[PDB]
Order: C-alpha cells, then structure tokens, then sequence
C-alpha cells in the first residue's frame, strides 16, 4: 500500500530552488561527510534528521505534509550547507527545542564525520516568543546609576579554598578600592570550605559596607548554580532578601531549562542576571566540529541573560578579534548585517529584544586596558580577578588601578586620542597620579599572550 | 564621596570637561547639566539645570550653563549629561564641579 | 608582604610525588599543548585552573590550605595527563558543580590548542551523594514483570507532523504488535502540529488499548522535554494523572540541573525516567577535542536515569564496538576494572547506586538483532523506529518481526547456539513461522552500516 | 447504538456506500476501512482492515476491500473513513455494515 | 493473551522447555514454577507451586515438578521462573503451559 | 545496609533490639567506627565553630554562657532582667534550662518577645555581640519550628533543643530549619 | 565598649601586646593589623593595617607595623589578629590601642 524500503535523504531533503521564507530558521553548517558521501546527500541528512526524516521509508508520512513541515537544504557553498527551517517546526520560548531539533542527533551519524553549526537565522517571528534579558543594557545602567565608561568587575581568587568570611574581606577590598562588582567562581556554589548561605550573607555585609564608604552603587554576582532548579531558585531567593542587586547561573552546565526558570525567578524578583558560559569551549573551540559561540550567544540572548562573557582577544582565553567584534553587536545592537569577515553568515533582526552587556575576563591586565576599550567601547564589563588581587598591595590597590585605568582610556578616547596608538602612553600618563596603577604596570609589563 | 564616571581621575578642568561636551555634541547626543546638594547612592534624579539642551549646537553654549548654573549653586554638585533618545539611555554622566 | 607576580602554573599544580587519596576524583585528560608549551606546564594549567588557581600570584591563596585544596597533575604518560581534585572541592550531589570546575574553562585557554576529557575516576564517597536511578534495572522489571529477555522500544515517526490522534493511532499499532514500548522523537516536544496535552491524552488511550488487548504491560516515554524546569514539571504532572509508567528528558538539552528535577519528581510521583543523549555528539564526537560520552554515562546514572541511549555500533549513528562495552559496564555493573583499549582510564566502583537500561536505537533492523544480543545480553533496550514503521505491511506487522527476531535469537542462546556465527539460520528458521519477519528481512538485507 | 455520521438516515446501500467513496476520492482524500465487535462512545481505535488505502484509485477497489472485510469480519461494525494528510485529519467517516445483532 | 518471553515463538516443547531449565541451572539460578488462572498485566503475584527449586540440581527434577503442576492446575497457565539472589531479581520467566 | 543520612536507621540496626535479647545479659556500645562514604550523605553542623567564630566576631578564647536561674518559675519578663543583667556583664550568652519548655509560669512566646529584648540591649550597651539559647524543645515537631520561626523573626543568632529528648527525626528538621533561616 | 578578647583585663602594655604577637608566631599563624573608628557589633570588616603579615618573622617587625598603624590612625581603635590558614579562621584577635 506505499513504496517502502531506504530512499536518499536527498531525495525530499535537498532543495536548491527553495527560497527562504523570512519566517525560516536558517542554519548554516559546515559539513565534513564521510569519505565518498556528497555535500548533497550529507546535507540533507542533517536536514532530514533534525526535522522529520528517518533511515528507510515509513508508512505514516502518507498521514502528514512533509512539504510543509521538512527543513531542507536550499543551498550548499564549498563545505557550507544552509538549511531552511520552518517556522512551525518549533517549540515557542524554547531553547532546549532549537537545540533538540538542531544539535540533536545530527553531529554523531556515520554519513557526516564532523559538523559544526556557524551561524542561525533566527527569524523576528520566533524571536517574540522569547522573553530576552530580564534588565538589558539600557534598564541595568539605570539600576546602577553609572553611564560612559565600561564597567569593572573582578573575580574572587582563590577559585575555592578561602572561608565565606576570609572571601568577603577580598570582596570589600576590591569593591572599596573602585570596582563596580564582584564575582564567585563559575565552580564555587556550595562547598565544605565555603557553604553558599554563609558565603551570600558575609558577601552582602561587604557589598553595602563599600557602597557606603564609596558612595557608589555596587554588586557581587552570588553564584546560585546547583545541582536542581529548586536548589538554584532558593539560593536566588535569599540573595533577593539580601537586597543583593545580582545573582549570577553557569548557563550551559546548569542547562538551558533551569536557565530559563531561573531568568523568569530574576525578572519577577527584581534582580539582574550574569550568565557565566563555563562548558561552551568543550564544543565551541575547534573549527571543524560543534556550535559556534555566536550562536551561544544568540540562544543567551533569546532565553535572557543581562550579560555573558564574550572572551577577551587578548588575555589567557583563546577568541578572535573579529568574530569577537561580530559578537559584541549580536548581544547589544538591533540589528546586525551579514559580514563574512566576522563570521556572520545571515542578517539579524533581533525583534526588539533588550541587549546583553558583553564581558571580557581572564587574564587581563591594565596593559590590556586600551585594546580592550578599543574592541568593547563603553558597553561592557572589564573582569580583573589574578589582576586585581595579584597586585603588589593586594585587592584594594589592584582595584584602583583597574579602575583608574579604564578611566583614563576612555577620557582619551573620547578627547579623540587613538587609544590604540596611545595606549601605553595614555596608562603612563595616568600612572603619574595613581601609584597603584604604575605598580601593576610595573608588576605585569613582561606578561603577554598570544 | 566618589562620583562615577571619571571620578578616579583628577578633577576636570574645564578644557577636559569641554572636550566631553564635544564628543557628546559629536555623536549627536543631548548633552544636560544637573546639579545636587546629596549625591550619594540613594539619589536616581538629581535636579535639572534647564531642560536637557536639545538645540544646542556648539561645546561653548553648554560651558556657559555650566558657569551659570556653578554661580547659582556653589554648594552643589554638578553633573554633565548626554542623552541617546536612540536607545533611550543617558551615554554619558560626569561630575564637572564639587562644592 | 607575600611574593606577587607570574610563576609557571607546574611550580604549585604539577605534583609527580602525589599519590591519589580513594576520595580524590581523578580525570584523564588527552592534551594537544600549544607548540612550544611543555605538557607539565600545559597539564598544570588545566589542574590550576579547574580547582584554585589564576594566572598570576594573590595575596589572598596564604588565606587558605592550598596544600589541601589544590588539584594536581600526578601523572603524564603519553599525551594523557592525569589529574586528582581532592573529595572537598565538590559539592554533594551535584553534576553541575562537577562540570563547572572539571570542564568549565580548561578546554578554552590558548595554552591548550585541544583538550579531551576521557575518563574521570568518581570517589565512593561522593557518589553515595547521589540518588542514582529513580528505578533502576531490576525495579524496573519488576514493574514490566517483563524478564528474561531484550526489551523493545521503537520512535513514532515522522519525526514530527502527525497530528495527535493519529500519532496515537501508530503507538497503538506498534504496541499492540508486540513492542513493549515506543516513544517520542527527542525534538517532539510541543508544536502547532501536535501540541503535548493532546499527544499525551490520546497516547495513553492507545496504551491502555493495547495493554488490554495483548496481556503485556505497555508503556510510551512521553517526553517532558521543555524550556523550563516548570514547565517539564508540569508535563510530568499530567503523564502521572494519565497513568503513564514513563515520562522521556532530553536530558543534556534541558540540562543537569532540570534534569535532577525531574529525576525527583519522577521518583516522588511513580515514574520511570527514559533520558535521551540528544546533544552528546556536539560535545563527544572528535578524539582530539571535548567529553567522551563514557564521562556522561557516568554522570547520568549518578544523578539518576532509569535508561539512557548507548549506540548500536552496527547502525546509522557512530559508535566503536568497545567503547560501547565499555559504557554497558558503566551503566549496569556495581564496579568495572580499567581498561584503556576501551577508554576506561580508571576503575570505577558504583558505590551500590541502582543500574540503568543501556538502549540501543537508530538505523537498527532485524538483520541486526544477533549481533545487538551479543553486544548487549538481556539488560537493554533495542529501539526500532524506521523499522517498525517501515515494514511493508505497517507498524503492527513491524513491531511483530521485531519481537519474534529478539525471542528467537534469546531462546537459541539459551540453548547454547553461538548467535553470531548462526545468526542468519536463526534468523531464518525463525521466519519459516513468522511472514512478518520474513518481509523484513527481505526488505532491509542489503541496508548495512559500516563497522 | 448509533454510528456517528449517517447513522440517523436508513441503513445505505451498497450503491449508496460507492457514492460516498467516489466524493472521497474525487476529493483526493486517502480511504480507509476499520472494523470493531466493540463500537460504544469510550471508543477511539477501531480496528484497521490493512492500512488506508493510499494507492486507491477507484471507488470499486475500495468496494473489494469493504466485502472482504464483512466476510472476514461478519460479527463486527464496518466504518469506511476519508482522511486528508494536508489538514491531518478525518473528513469522513460512516458505518458501511452492521452487523446481525445489531 | 500473550505471557511476555518466547510469547511470539510457537508454544515451547517439553525438550524446548527443558533447556531453558538447564541455563538457568547452568547460570547457577533458581528455578521455580508458578501457575495462575488470571494471567493478565493486573496480576503481578501468580500463585507459587511449592517454594523456589533452591535444591534442585538437575532439570529433570524441575520438569517432574512441571508435570505436577499440570496434573494438579490444568485449568492454569504454568510459567518457568529462573531468580538470581545476587542481582535479588527474576532473570528468566516464560509460560511452559497453556489451558 | 544504612539508609543514607539518617541517624535514626542507625539507631534501630545497631542498637534497636539487642540489647534486650536473654543470650546476652549485659550490652554496652563503646564506640563506632562511622565510614567517610556514609559520612558525606550526612551535612552536619549547621554552622560549626569557624563560621560561628565568624558570625560572634570572637576569636582568641573560650566562650561565656550559663543557664539562667531558678530553672523554672521566673516570670517572662524578670527571667529577661536575669539575662541583660548576665549579659552585660561580659557573658557572650545565657540559655533557657532544657526543661524550660513553655509552661504556665512562663509562656515561649513572651519569654522570646522579653530575653530578645534583653539581648539586644547588652549588647547596644557593651558592644560586644551578645545571644540567648531559646529553648525550642516542644512536644511536636511543628511546634518547634513553630518556636525556631518566632527567634528568626525576633532576629536571634540561636535557638537551642533538647537533640535526645526530642529524638533525632525531630532534631534533623530543627538543623535543617535552622540552616535555612539562619540561625 | 568592649573590645571582646582581654577586653575585661587592664590594657595590655607593649610587653603584654608582645608576648601575645610571639604567641601568634610560635603556633605558625599569620599575624596582622586593623584599625577602625567604629568599632561596634555592627562591623564585621574593620580596615586593613597593610595585609596580614605573611612574612614577618619576629614579633618585633609586627609591634614596629602597630607603631606606624597608630601614629597613621590615633583616633582609631587597634586590634592585633592572629590567622590560620589551615582552619581558614581567625584564632586570635584583641584591642592593642585605644583612642
Ligand atoms: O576562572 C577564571 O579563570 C575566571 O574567573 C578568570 O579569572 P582571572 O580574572 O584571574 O583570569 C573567569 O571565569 C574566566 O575569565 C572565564 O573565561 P571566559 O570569560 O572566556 O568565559
Ligand atoms: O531520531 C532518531 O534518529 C532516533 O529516533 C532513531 O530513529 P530510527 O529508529 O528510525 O533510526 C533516535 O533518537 C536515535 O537513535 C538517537 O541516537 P542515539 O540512540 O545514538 O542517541
Ligand atoms: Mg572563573
Ligand atoms: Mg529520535
Ligand atoms: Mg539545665
């Protein structure tokens, strides 16, 4: 009553004359096939399953209008396949179904030997079933009170080890000496040196004592990634009794679902939301297999996170200028066009959702101060964690270095100085009323990463 | 008391605190002066100097607010600002004199 | 007052002294360095910056007992770096902890062109931490009453775009031909052409029909998948009310932490818990770089899946024969001994937690089921998606030859007949009673997958 | 018992019954025959006589099937159904035989 | 009605159903036999023909005890249990006997 | 064969109906050796002596308490006089008697409102942080969060409670309570 | 006020603040100096006198550092503490000067 048996993927999931639709998801995917398999045929396997397809032919396709609901391959250049996505393929407000969909299977079959996902169009029509970030750019800054300058922040060092009272004393330090927050580790949450309750509380009595002594607002983001959803929502739920201004998720080794609940605990409850992206170098990294960080960055954007870090070109974590630059605008701007040379392979409309401040962290130093103002501008945090506490005088000196660094760099900037240029000269400049900031410099002048 | 943006460097002179101006006016910002006699992190609004200076044209127009809003309110702080009616956000914040 | 400034990350976190204490969590990570990067400084990186240390000197490392606290490198052999993170830098019972240090920043620095995970060493102590399986193999069973054999399951398919009722409809068929289970694709969640409330409704009525019908306790793995952990709680809830025995996570798409969720929400409200891998391979695939799915296997029965998908080997997906013998031990045994030719780096004791279900699904057919029960013995599920639908007759016809093809091949091992060299007999004399099975087997004999 | 649509109208004919499968086809909708001993409203999934038949293009073809479903099945309900694959539902179904008991 | 394994494979012969005794034995399980007649999925506790065979020792001891069974419960479906006290689960159950 | 994190499996394995068997006519257990692997199913402290260090900013010494006096029988408010009276003094801490419960002579309730009082009035007065061991011990588990609730409101840093007498499934939800509250 | 350890003791003499600086260092903890002129149960954080001396090795160096503190600060109150590493806690803390 049907033809059955094993059929080409290509043969309904391949089709170079389908245009897009504007409510399509596109992807774009850089195939490695098995030996002797075409673009074609591997294209269309992605494509077939990750929407509708199976291995042979089966009697209940006959039941439903493949037509329709089919993603397929419309185009393949080189080793790149674009695939179209219908809109109705998708769970509305769902990451974890782009992900099932898209990620699912498709990068362990025999057919395809490596895959890696560059980009995602992802269409306004989509995009309004998303919440995005629970305060975006514009609302945080009002929250703050602080305008026209990146913003400085720092992780807590040691990772782990220091008692919640000893790790509160570094964090009054940096936060007294010009910081405009802090941070735990992304793997301190709850440990037997250092419980999250005891660390929330001393943490917090730090946070208000520098705000008081400063006369400007501060925050640390509190690390409420568990092992549960109702274990990270009651350790949010004491840092909003604190009054604490922030908590902060390991989006990708909590997950996406217990990142969604927790961005809807943050909106309702009035606190703004650091995502921290530990894990996404495990399939971000290598250029022949896994998913870009740009389109990361987007699903970040979608669920809502008010900022991620975005890497920092320049210090001890490896991330590429240019892409780097195509990711800050995916994160703040309302619209970012395609760009080959960044990377971007589709134009993005982002539908009126609010934007994420990126944050460059790790390994970065006052030298690399005017680079990273250079790649940022004003919209973004500035992470000097070893770069803070390592300074010859400790945490509060560190700070103020940090601090008055950044400072310095974009007054020069906005005086029309070409801080890259300048750089060094504008950090000297400023060293000369800020021993501080002449001790780091000193300390870590011979300190470079590729 | 620290006052945000630049409040870690020496005090603004006026050339600095002009070239600010310029490079508000540059971007096509609105540039505003505010002024408070309590600064510290409970005050969201301090009270305006005029209306934000939507016709303003040149760095100088704005100086001379400045001069005359520091003549009336020498006990005050006093604030530059520049506003983004584009992302409906203020781009620029900055103390220009302390009492 | 304390010596600032940039040292070598190998002067604290490269210790070849070091003796692993039984409460260390040990990892074996595969190290491409940055040319010109020394393995023991590219090793100590990843120690120091997975457990307590930065880049350069702090003040504040004398406020602590770094000599306590630190994870070392212990061993390089090879490109394998051994590493031990003493038992306190973890939090009890929680994976998502354990992936934020050992997994969180180390594959990222620049010193460390790539970087795999292959095996990590879980203490006893702080496995006991964790619950385990909601139900476990023999728990399971015994809810089945089902023993003795392979148990069937197959992927309604298409994918996605049948309509509710008749998604139903090929449950039904397929149950009622003699699966014991079937179960949603990974990516059906919830969608204009088929939204969860009316899938789960009418999937149970084709359930209970065919449990009625056939005397055989059925069951469907509902998926619970979601965007939020709420809202999978939500469709757990209503799988219970219907009388489901299972609910289905994605479980590394919806994540560790809404996982444990619904691990205790299943437990609390009488449901078995299914977890497909879907996203493993972005993380698994390549030997050079990322997690190999033995250290996700590991953590998916800490934090408590009744089964989990393991590979074929002999189908459409990728799956070395070893490596898979090598997760099945994981998975079901109380300890397993080392055994690099499989990738276990380490010995690996269970600390008595419960067994999972290894299942094995994707481009399979009954050509294949000789070679599966070999594989995998009696403790597993075989999924046939494509073939049970895909047989000429329809669902129910395909689900029968599936379940005649495992029965037959079961009962000749029991009587002592070596199923692989008389596979095909098997097979064959199995089908002189059973047209259903011999259609599938003309069909599909000449569909075969790389080994 | 009553058998949904058509039911309140004299049992058909089997000239009756081809018309009904002609207004099917022609309307390109896929036939089908299902059969049940048990047809009562807690009832949702009726037997399938083989599977709906997708290859079908005359009316007399379908006739067949329904015939040989009655002589294989004379103690059961026999529904003749319509379904289209493009709405993804049923567009027709109607109780084609009944059995004696009835 | 179906009975779960070797429920698809036509009804076991006596020498079929003995050597599925001799692997459980083999094995080092414990072969049992237990009869109902409610066979359905409600009933997970089919009545128990004597105890467990702990001390048997040859299959041929378990298909007297089958043969027993029957005599007394023709009316009864009859199943093989194999039960490994280690793993504290059945390893192996399937009916020998039909009405 | 232990139920992970429950001292009271412990109890009835170990010494549930031994000690009372005719084969055996004495039955003393000296000591047991607890296993690190069943250890770490068990959280222990709630707040332990650093952290508690911490929390009194008290370092360098043994602490001050002493049980207040006679055990029963004051009034709510002049058992509260006893307390300011000790605490400023230079006692870090005074406590309910354990069998000072609620009674006719001298409700929970206004013991609470009055020592709390107290408390925070020697301390204002010396400087030096100052608590009061306020005896939840109650008939009831409820009861005693019930109690424990009220001190976290009145901002107590403690409560105190009778572990044997109200037996160790009630003591593990008054730990609990306690962790979570602050206490 | 008062000033918890010896707090209720005559005030400790340079000899008696010595002795207790020797006792720090013979036990292996970390000696430092805070300062502050709010010293009550509201402040858990009182100023860093330098970092805790990590590298000091006679109680003399630590008694010349409480000399500097209190000519910098002589309207604040002193303490001397004692830290150890291995308990991540303070062990020993006590008022050394008063204002
Ligand atoms: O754990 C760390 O190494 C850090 O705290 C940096 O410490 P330092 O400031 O002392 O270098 C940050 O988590 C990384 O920057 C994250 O990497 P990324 O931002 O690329 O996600
Ligand atoms: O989507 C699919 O392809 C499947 O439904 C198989 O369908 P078929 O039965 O028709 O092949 C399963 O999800 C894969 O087997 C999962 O891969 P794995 O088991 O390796 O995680
Ligand atoms: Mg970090
Ligand atoms: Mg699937
Ligand atoms: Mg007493």
């Amino acid at each position: 009553q049907y033809e059955a048996g094993v059929r080409p993927y290509r043969e309904t999931y391949y089709d170079p004359d389908y245009e897009p639709k504007d409510t399509d998801l596109l992807c774009a995917f850089r195939i490695t096939p098995k030996p002797g398999v075409p673009m074609e045929e591997a294209a269309a396997a992605v494509a077939a399953e990750s929407s509708t397809g199976t291995w042979t032919e089966v009697w209940s396709n006959l039941l439903t209008d493949l037509e329709r609901y089919k993603a397929r391959c419309y185009r393949i250049e080189g080793d790149v396949a674009y695939i179209a996505y219908p809109l109705d393929l998708f769970e509305e407000g769902s990451i974890v179904n782009i992900m099932s969909s898209i990620v699912g299977n498709v990068f362990g079959f025999k057919a395809v030997q490596a895959l890696r996902l560059e980009d995602m169009r992802i269409p306004v029509a989509y995009l309004k079933t998303f919440p995005g970030p629970p305060t975006g750019i514009q609302v945080e800054r009002d929250r703050l009170n602080k305008y026209g300058r990146p913003l400085l922040g720092g992780t807590i060092k040691p990772k782990l080890g220091l008692s919640a009272k000893e790790y509160a004393r570094v964090v009054y330090e940096c936060l007294r000496g010009g910081l405009d927050t802090t941070k735990d580790d992304e793997n301190l949450n709850s440990q037997p040196f250092n419980r999250w309750r005891d660390r929330f509380l001393y943490v917090m009595e730090a946070v208000r004592k520098a705000e008081a002594e400063t006369g400007e607002r501060k925050g640390h983001w509190l690390n409420v990634t568990a092992g549960s959803t109702e274990e990270m929502l009651k350790r949010a739920e004491f840092a909003a009794e604190l009054g604490s201004r922030y908590i902060m998720v390991d989006f990708l080794t909590a997950g996406f679902a217990a990142f969604a609940s927790v961005r809807r605990w943050a909106r309702e409850n009035g606190l703004m939301l650091h995502c921290h992206r530990a894990m996404h170098a495990v399939f971000d990294r290598q250029p022949n297999h896994g998913i870009h960080f740009r389109v990361l960055a987007k699903w970040l954007r979608m669920v809502g996170g008010d900022h991620v870090h975005t890497g920092t070109v320049v210090g001890k974590l490896e991330g590429d200028r240019a892409e780097t630059l195509g990711i800050a605008d995916l994160l703040r701007e309302d619209y970012v066009p395609a760009d080959p040379g960044r990377g971007l392979f589709f134009d993005q409309d982002w539908a009126g959702l609010k934007p994420v401040f990126p944050v460059a962290s790790g390994g970065i130093h006052v030298w690399h101060v005017p680079d990273l103002v250079s790649i940022f501008g004003d919209d973004a945090f500035f992470l000097f964690g070893g770069g803070t506490h390592g300074h010859p005088r400790g945490s509060r000196a560190g700070a103020t270095a940090n601090r008055v660094a950044v400072e310095a760099v974009v007054q020069a900037r906005n005086e029309g100085r070409d801080i890259l240029a300048e750089g060094r000269e504008i950090l000297e400049e400023a060293a000369r009323s800020c021993p501080e900031l002449r001790e780091a410099m000193e300390l870590w002048g011979d300190v470079k990463f590729e | 008391m620290h006052t945000e943006t630049f409040s870690y460097l020496p005090p603004l002179t006026d050339e600095e605190i002009k070239k600010q101006v310029e490079y508000i006016l540059k971007n096509g910002w609105i540039p505003g002066i505010e002024y408070t006699d309590e600064p510290g992190p409970h005050n969201s609004y301090w009270s305006f100097w005029k209306l934000p200076f939507f016709n303003a044209e040149t760095a100088e127009e704005v100086m001379e607010e400045l001069e005359a809003c520091r003549e009336a309110n020498p006990d005050c702080y006093i604030k530059i600002t520049g506003y983004d009616n584009i992302r409906q956000g203020q781009v620029l914040s900055f103390v220009a004199y302390r009492p």
